[PDB]
């Protein structure tokens, strides 16, 4: 039980595609996360890319 | 106040062994044994009955506090044999010759009563 | 028949084949992160000493299983570099670090102030420190280490 | 009383280095003097080019250079204590370091102690 | 005006007492407030522990100021710093 | 991490890995580099060369190493029956181990050559 409201929903005065591309929106931000990098302390260990 | 309670001389906790054992690398074939609940009534009596075995080169044993009833061991034997075999025949051996004594002393009171 | 001395081929040794010959030899510790790595894993050293009127020239080796086909080389070893672990002795003499230690003279180099290991602190070894910044104490800890490798050797009856 | 024990420093350097026996020296008494001289001038007590900070600087450690010279003198080392090179600037770097681990911590509240 | 130049700096390149228990005290203080930690750790587990073993590698990332008489003040990075 | 998986291979630190896995391999290498049958020229200049030799000595079958360009940690064995023969070229990995060819396992490059030629002739 999410969509409790009885709002009417009928296209012709509803826009469900907005309403559903703002959803997709919302959802790919909840989606979006943070990463960082990787530190280790070893003698042979080099912060580098593969060419580098 | 903060006086222990008198039982915990002698009585064992569930998750506490009673005997712990564990090997000493400094030299070879040597372990540390850790007594529970024990004082120099055992210990002695082990030490002195290990001490006049010839397999067995070091054996002391030490009594870390007063206040804590458990004592330490540390035994060590030839090449030959492990040590534990030691303390067992030890252990055996003490309890033949208090048979024997027990065995004696009814036989002169009898005598004597 | 030259004694041998085995080091540890594991990369946190302070003591390894590129810089072996200048401290144990010349009495001079340079940090073996810096020196570029060795290509052969057997290496001979000359030793001075007032107990023998000659120098001893002894075999350094990195890694046994190519150089310890045979069992009679194990008489040979005078001295074992071990870094505190387990997996150096998977393909020894003796696979359990215990009895290889009562059996063999093991050292431990570990710089001034840090913590020894757990392990070796279980073990019968040496251990014997670097300082990170006076270099004169090079000489003093060679001497030590050099005391405890000519007692074995003297102990061994080596004739030389 | 004056910093770093001088005696400590010969002993420990003849015991570490098996400083007995009746073999020669290899020391050279050029190498001798002026390691001397050179370590009578690594004595920081103070630091900076300044000439009034030599000035004080030669002043602050003239008694302990006088118990250096008076301690490693050539005849005394050659003769007496028979140090080898090695021992030589073994005892040189430990003068040194004892000297500059004697020093007074800036932070000392003295006025108090 | 009041910092002095590293080419002219006259105080002891020594660690004091005072300033070793001072950066350990903060470094085991930042490092239970959740610092990152700039050595490996095998098994240890107390903050002071491992401020004294990043201080004995030289990794410490604190840098101590001290100050002159006279107002001026010198600045010397702990991993310059040198330690007994 | 405590434990660390090369495929197959298990290791419980870096420097356990490096030692066991990777100076095994960096010797293979240079056994197979030190061998009489290797050539680390361009693949094109190998099949020249064992074309040219192929045909020079149409007597004898030919068979030569190279290095796997595109697939690093591997090798190209290049072998020619005879100059009527086309060039089969097949893969080698350096294992600590040994040389892994056809699913078979070598401890050294003249074994590797020995299991080659007696593939050969089991196929033949």
């Amino acid at each position: 039980q999410v969509a409790g409201l009885n709002v009417n929903r009928n296209p012709k005065f509803w826009d469900i595609e907005s309403e559903n591309r703002d959803r997709q929106e919302e959802i790919d931000k909840q989606r979006e996360e943070s990463r960082e990098s990787r530190v280790i302390k070893h003698p042979f260990f080099h912060n580098m890319k593969s060419k580098e | 106040m903060n006086a222990p309670d008198r039982f915990e001389l002698f009585i064992l906790p569930d998750d506490v062994p009673k005997l712990k054992i564990t090997p000493d690398s400094r030299v070879p074939n040597c372990i540390i044994i850790k007594f529970e609940r024990e004082d120099h009534t055992l210990a002695n009596l082990l030490r002195e009955e290990l001490a006049l075995y010839p397999d067995v080169t070091f054996v002391a044993y030490k009594v870390e506090h007063p206040l804590f009833a458990n004592f330490v061991m540390r035994l060590q034997t030839e090449e030959g044999t492990r040590p534990k075999q030691a303390l067992e025949r030890a252990c055996a051996s003490i309890i033949n010759k208090l048979k024997t004594l027990d065995h004696k002393f009814n036989e002169e009171w009898n005598i004597k009563n | 028949k030259e004694p041998i001395i085995v080091l540890s081929p594991a990369a946190s040794s302070l003591v390894r084949m590129s810089n072996v010959k200048e401290f144990l030899q010349e009495g001079k510790f340079l940090d073996p992160s810096k020196e570029p790595a060795s290509s052969s894993n057997l290496l001979a050293i000359q030793r001075k000493s007032s107990r023998f009127k000659t120098p001893i020239k002894l075999l350094v080796v990195d890694n046994v299983e190519k150089l310890f086909t045979k069992s009679e080389y194990w008489d040979r070893v005078v001295a074992i570099v071990t870094t505190g672990k387990d997996w150096q002795f998977k393909n020894y003499k003796y696979k359990d670090p215990q009895i290889l230690f009562q059996k063999f003279n093991g050292f431990y180099f570990k710089y001034k102030g840090d913590a020894v290991p757990a392990s070796v602190k279980s073990w019968n070894v040496k251990v014997l420190d670097i300082d990170r910044v006076e270099r004169f104490s090079d000489r003093q800890v060679v001497e030590q280490f050099w005391d405890t490798v000519e007692n074995t050797l003297v102990a061994k009856r080596y004739k030389s | 009383p004056l910093p770093v024990n001088l005696r400590r420093i010969i002993q420990n350097a003849q015991q570490i280095f098996h400083l007995d026996r009746a073999k020669a020296s290899d020391l050279t008494i050029p190498e001798i003097i002026h390691g001397v001289r050179d370590l009578c001038k690594k004595l920081f007590v103070l630091r900076g080019e300044n000439e009034l900070i030599k000035e004080a600087q030669q002043n602050a450690t003239s008694l302990f250079q006088c118990l250096v010279r008076a301690r490693l003198a050539t005849r005394r080392i050659l003769e007496e204590f028979r140090l080898n090179r090695d021992a030589f600037e073994w005892v040189l770097g430990t003068i040194e370091a004892q000297f500059q681990r004697s020093l007074v911590h800036p932070g000392e509240m003295v006025g108090v102690i | 005006e009041l910092a002095i130049l590293k080419e002219e700096r006259t105080t002891t390149p020594y660690l004091t007492k005072y300033e070793r228990a001072r950066i350990l005290g903060t470094r085991a203080l930042q490092i239970s407030m959740n610092a990152p930690v700039l050595v490996d750790i095998e098994g240890e587990t107390d903050p002071l522990q491992i401020a004294m073993k990043e201080l004995s590698q030289r990794k410490i990332p604190l840098v101590i100021r001290r100050y002159l008489p006279d107002g001026s003040y010198e600045d010397w990075g702990c991993d310059e710093l040198i330690v007994d | 991490g405590r434990v660390l998986l090369v495929g197959k291979y298990r290791y419980h630190d870096l420097d356990e890995l490096l030692v066991e896995y990777v100076n095994n391999v960096a010797n293979k290498v240079e056994l197979m580099v030190s061998h009489d049958k290797f050539m680390s020229d361009s693949l094109d200049y190998v099949k020249e060369w064992l074309e040219r030799y192929s045909k020079a000595n149409g007597n004898r079958s030919h068979y030569i190493f190279t290095f796997n360009r595109k697939a690093p940690g591997w090798f190209f064995l290049l072998f020619k029956l005879n100059p009527t023969s086309e060039i089969k070229i097949w893969n080698v990995k350096a294992l600590p181990d040994g040389y892994l060819l056809a699913n078979n396992v070598y401890p050294d490059t003249n074994s590797l050559c020995n299991g080659f030629k007696t593939l050969m002739s089991s196929r033949r």
